[PDB]
């Protein structure tokens, strides 16, 4: 084997699985997905005796881009960390926010916006990182924000009021209000508003997946698979998770 | 973060 050696040995047979998937979101005003897709891979890190003959085993939510697949696939990993496969996904895809924004204009001198976010998924995890980019007008001469969770700033230079949030649990609610106000402008241009674009980060795979085993047989060595200290983690986060407004 | 696996 090219990619393993032959005499590996660990007092401490352990393995440790990623599950890192990256969402897409593209959602209308009203709420209709226009685009949403997942792209995913598992990086295996393995500390295993000899030459181990593994088997991973999921869930079938997946279409999957040298191992050998029969839902589950065998293979002998390399030791050390690895990539075990790439998938992508467009079916049944577990949005983690919905943002639902407010934009009303008041005459030609202030822009009042609501946004609020909701979570959508278990409320005994935690979204982490949690960023809500809202775009403002470039005649903009000022902003005042209001959020009672998180922090926000208008950031001129990148024509955008950033709202940050260190934690949200699942099932949850918040908004933030803005009031922007605006310079004159040549009449006949009119705003063109752009998404509202989000971050995150979710203890948990958007596409579904669900590892269920990953099975250690090794013939010659003397460990077998109930030896073998074996830990997942899930980490979900945004791509380009825009929603119009 | 990681968690055993069931
Ligand atoms: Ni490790
Ligand atoms: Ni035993």
């Amino acid at each position: 084997i090219g990619w393993r050696r032959e005499g590996i040995k660990y007092r401490r047979n352990e393995l440790f699985l990623d599950v890192l998937e990256s969402v897409n979101l593209l959602m209308s005003p009203q709420g209709q997905v226009l685009s949403a897709h997942v792209s995913g891979r598992v990086v295996m890190k393995s500390y295993l005796s000899g030459m181990p003959e593994c088997k991973f085993g999921m869930n079938d939510k997946i279409v999957i881009e040298x191992x050998x697949x029969x839902r589950s696939i065998s293979f002998i990993p390399p030791d050390g960390e690895f990539e075990l496969m790439r998938y992508r996904t467009t079916k049944d895809i577990i949005l983690p926010f919905r943002v639902i924004p407010l934009v009303r204009e008041v005459g030609r001198t202030k822009l009042e916006v609501k946004v609020v976010i909701k979570s959508n998924f278990k409320p005994s995890l935690l979204a982490q990182k949690i960023e809500v980019r809202i775009p403002t007008p470039l005649n903009t001469s000022g902003v005042q924000v209001i959020c009672m969770k998180g922090k926000a700033k208008y950031k001129a230079s990148e024509n955008a009021i950033v709202w940050k949030i260190k934690r949200m649990a699942g099932m949850k609610e918040s908004q933030i209000s803005a009031e922007i106000e605006l310079l004159p402008t040549n009449d006949k241009k009119k705003w063109a508003r752009p998404p509202i674009s989000m971050n995150f980060e979710v203890p948990f795979a958007p596409s579904g997946l669900k590892v269920r085993y990953l099975k250690v047989f090794e013939p010659k060595l003397n460990y077998s698979d109930h030896d073998v200290i074996k830990w997942v983690r899930y980490i979900g986060r945004s791509g380009i998770y825009e929603t119009r407004c | 973060g990681y968690m055993p696996m069931s």
